[PDB]
DNA sequence: TGCGAAATTCCATGACA
DNA sequence: ATTGTCATGGAATTTCGCA
DNA sequence: TGCGAAATTCCATGACA
DNA sequence: ATTGTCATGGAATTTCGCA
């Protein structure tokens, strides 16, 4: 502060104040003739207040804050002090956007067998049809085979009714769902425990995690729309038709329909495939097992050039779920406890809780 | 001649009337001929209408080439014939008073009747809720003639609910005594 | 049809039926032994119905439709007949998504002078503050200088009141707005004609076109949020502060604040720049003119690898504005009358009208 | 000594009372010293409060280093001094009964008074709506001493509303006669 | 042993509240 | 304590029919 | 005539209803 | 009859201080 600048005026060298410039006194203030012009060198004890005042004008970032300061002042390593304040400004930290993308998506392994993993979700509300407003959609992970049920609400009770009918056929090892009200109730947990079914939940506010069923929702809505063109949207009576239609549609990348992957033989539907007509059922089931294991599986895409990946102990911030008007889009900084996988982490959060959270709902805190 | 396959033939039949359960009185029984796989549907009547409503569910999962039945009224009506024609399903009738399926199906229908009776005693009014577990049981039951359950033959995998206890299926002395009480 | 297939059975060569395969009769139907197995060759007069029936099962595209047909049939150039039907299926054409991206964005020239072009827009509704719910935002194109006005509605009347106050200072050549109710009313058109101001409108449903002001809306909301952290959202009394704060913030790419670009000298605000202290106003205005012309201007980015660009006479489809539940997201095909620029076109539309429309709200009709 | 600049000095003053227009009675007049640029604000009173409300608008566009005024009550109050201190604005007062600006400002204030009078006759009650056009006129008026309008000096460009007619500014014989009528 | 054309595979694009 | 997916239709690449 | 470090510039990322 | 924009903060690149 006063000592440093004093020793400077009488011509001695202080580290980080370049020797070739001339430092003088004027109007009670240390100055220096720099190429851009004459700037005031404030005492070090004054610099935090200056940086802060500059920053607070419009809560600007590194350069825009620096450019204000540089108008009047010069000191050694200015940006270092600017960044110091940026990393301490609660308001900037929780309001600003990130400028670092998530690391590339995982492509989880396809469930090995039918009934290994169900993905379930609700679509709706849809226009009232026979008093119904929603559709429960159940997609078998391995096969893509889909079951559709009309409901009046996305309720636990309607979910249970529907799955009682479905599990008449078979019981799945795992049911994966998002955190919809219907699936996270303790009634639904009981229903599943009663049957030795493990409930698996998506990280919150991250529909990609139910991608298997979500993607089917698209086709479901797309076919319904086409069938309803120029008619009133009486969708109820078409659910069954849509279900059958989709279960018997080819995926061009796989060369199989979901019905085929589930049963290894077409039923009596139009354009049924006849290639296994001369095989025994046993020969057929054997070819099916071979077909199931050799299906195309996609790989993790290349990272974008400025992605980040979570590291244990990192300061990160969770996206505010439904941010109110003119309120921060981010929570206060929290710490990464565990890296479950490159796209999923446990954080010690804003409430002091462990939360399992998708990287897509996180930014790395800026300036450390 | 081509080997027998799932969906080649569904065998259908009604069971009931039964004691009312959630308002239902019958069970439509469907058995796949090749696999012995069973689907059950609760109905309020053995009518063409209830049969169509029920088979509409099943046939939104898989369509059989042939439906076999006896000459039940529900199945010989021209409405049901219309329905089947619409779906490219051939209809097949056993001659009156002479029901013929196959060994496999006969035996399955038998198990179905016996298993129902066994569980409806004590709770003759709670069968609606039990239909799911009944079907799983039936479909995960080892077939002596083939080396496999219907589940395995239908899906080509083991099941997550193997019914390792091949059961009594016979009524215990206590059940015979309270079956002669409820039917009195 | 019957003639073609006849001449085939008796061993003669017909174009497109490869010679090396053997064609026979069985069950009253022409067949052929192909590597995959024996397929029925239907008469040509039957093929449209077949393709159609296959397609209609689930309204599938090229491959998924083909794969059904191939299960039972073979004929020459099957996909040609499949594509024929696809291009004729009204329902697929108006329901399906595009799989071709828009060509790369234009970077219009910065207005040469302050007051050459205003960009205006509304933000809101915001939480009630002093009975106010919206903000009119006016951004000078050349400078970025921004004026903020609180309103109770996004109305023509409130717009007129606000711009009467603003145009006290200067009158702009052009005011660019989106198609908000407030700006497209005939009252507002009169107000502008009265002043010799030309009204310029964005293509409908394309906020990028008001990008200049939209982008300012972001900073406006971002600063307001920061200032309101842990206080009730009393934003009204902060509009003026925000206006001044932003007008005096540096753009790091330009190295100038909008105030500087408008006046060429800082007013009495914190960290005012003093570099022109020794210039006359005239010397200063001369440096300003030089500064205004030499500003960084960005260029059109590279096209994505599968973009399309409009060509006069092309069949294209306009995105449905607010599509109802389970209704097509696209209008019926329409024709490109004129290509205004690579990102903007006039179409002869679904109503028989000329519409000026952004490429972003268009897809090229598939299959021609 | 450094050359004179915009924002160096704002000269402020009230004009009125005037006939009521949309409930307003005064005009706060602000003139930039260097450029001669004029901003006008309608008020209901020549009070510290109305001055603060009005200058709050202007100072959300540009802040002057110095505000010059006479010793009006509104401008000498400790509230107004607080306001100016808050904003780093130096306050400057002409000595009582002896108003001094600059040639440029004096002349501008003159034009302002005269131009107002000219247009308020015939429509003494419609001046509120005219303030915008008044200001444009004033700010796009050629200055004999400098080669430029205030607009040009403030923004460094030509304006889109040049007032090519340097006007009468004098009252026509008809207006003198109906000015002596309205003020009777 | 190489050509033109058809068939198949590749894959960016967009949408699942 | 968990994780994107896949129909789509032009273009790129491979295969086919024939020689 | 070349080094280490600071300063400046580059620019992908995301959000404006 | 019209058209994206630009604050942001790490990384890449250039300049600076000194020799
Ligand atoms: O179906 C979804 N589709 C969107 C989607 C699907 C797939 C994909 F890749 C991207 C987007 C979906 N979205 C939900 N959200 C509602 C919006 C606020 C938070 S959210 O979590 O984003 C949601 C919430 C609760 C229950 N089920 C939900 C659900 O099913
Ligand atoms: O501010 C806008 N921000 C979004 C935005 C801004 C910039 C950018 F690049 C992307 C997106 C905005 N959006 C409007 N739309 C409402 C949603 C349905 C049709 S829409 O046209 O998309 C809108 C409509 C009417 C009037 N003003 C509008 C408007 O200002
Ligand atoms: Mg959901
Ligand atoms: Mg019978
Ligand atoms: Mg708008
Ligand atoms: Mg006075
Ligand atoms: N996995
Ligand atoms: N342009
Ligand atoms: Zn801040
Ligand atoms: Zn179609």
């Amino acid at each position: 502060l006063d000592a440093e600048l004093d020793q400077l005026l009488q011509g001695h060298y202080i580290k980080g104040y370049p020797k070739q410039y001339t430092y003088f006194l004027e109007d009670g203030k240390v100055k220096v003739s720099r190429p851009e012009g004459v700037k005031i060198i404030p005492p070090q004890s004054d610099r935090q207040k200056i940086v802060l005042q500059a920053h607070n004008l419009a809560h600007t970032g590194r350069e825009a804050t620096l450019l204000k300061i540089a108008n009047l002042y010069w000191w050694p390593n200015m940006r270092k002090d600017v960044v110091k304040q940026l990393g301490r400004c609660q308001q900037c930290l929780i309001t600003n956007a990130s400028n670092k993308a998530s690391g590339p998506i995982l492509r989880p392994d396809r469930p090995q067998k039918p009934f290994d993993k169900f993905f379930i979700d609700y679509i709706g509300p849809l226009p009232p049809s026979q008093g119904y407003l929603y559709v429960l959609v159940v997609v078998d992970g391995m096969t893509g085979f889909t079951w559709l049920y009309p409901t009046k609400a996305p309720s636990t009770s309607a979910t249970v009714k529907s799955l009682n009918v479905l599990t008449s056929i078979a019981i799945p090892k795992v049911i994966h769902s998002d955190q919809g009200a219907a699936f996270t109730s303790s009634t639904f947990a009981e229903w599943a425990k009663e049957r030795g079914i493990h409930l698996e939940f998506s990280t919150p506010y991250h529909p990609q995690s139910s991608g298997k069923v979500e993607r089917k929702n698209s086709d479901i809505k797309r076919l319904l729309t086409k069938l309803l063109v120029g008619r009133p949207t009486k969708w109820y009576d078409l659910l069954p038709v849509v279900q059958l239609a989709l279960n018997n549609t080819y995926s061009p990348v796989l060369k199989y329909t979901p019905h085929q992957l589930l049963f290894g033989i077409d039923s009596n539907t139009p354009f049924a495939n006849q290639d296994t007509l001369d095989l025994t059922r046993e020969e057929e089931l054997s070819l099916l097992q071979e077909i199931r294991t050799s299906l195309y599986h996609p790989s993790t895409p290349p990272a974008s050039s400025r992605s980040w990946s979570p590291v244990v102990g990192q300061l990160v911030q969770e996206r505010v779920a439904r941010p109110a008007s003119l309120r921060p889009r981010w929570h206060k900084p929290s710490t990464v406890l565990k890296v479950l996988n490159p796209r999923t982490v446990v954080i010690l959060d804003h409430l002091g809780n462990n939360r399992t959270v998708s990287i897509d709902n996180l930014k790395p805190t800026s300036h450390q | 001649d081509r080997p027998q396959k799932p969906f080649d033939k569904f065998f259908i039949d009604y069971i009931g009337p039964l004691p009312p359960s959630q308002g239902y009185l019958y069970v439509l029984v469907v058995v796949d001929g090749m696999t012995g796989f069973t689907w059950l549907y609760p109905t309020k009547a053995p009518s063409t209408s209830a049969t169509v409503k029920s088979l509409n569910v099943l046939t939104s999962i898989a369509i059989p080439k042939v439906i076999h039945s006896d000459q039940g009224a529900a199945f010989t009506s021209s409405t049901f014939a219309e329905w089947a024609k619409e779906r490219g399903i051939h209809l097949e009738f056993s001659t009156p008073y002479h029901p013929q399926s196959s060994g496999k199906v006969e035996r399955k229908n038998s198990d179905i009747k016996r298993l129902l009776t066994k569980l409806l005693v004590g709770r003759p009014t709670k069968w609606y809720d039990l239909l799911p577990v009944v079907q799983l049981a039936l479909n995960n039951t080892y077939s002596p003639v083939l080396k496999y359950t219907p589940h395995q033959l239908l899906f080509g995998i083991d099941s997550n609910t193997p019914f390792a206890n091949q059961d009594t299926l016979d009524l215990t002395r206590e059940e015979e005594l309270s079956l002669l009480q409820e039917i009195r």
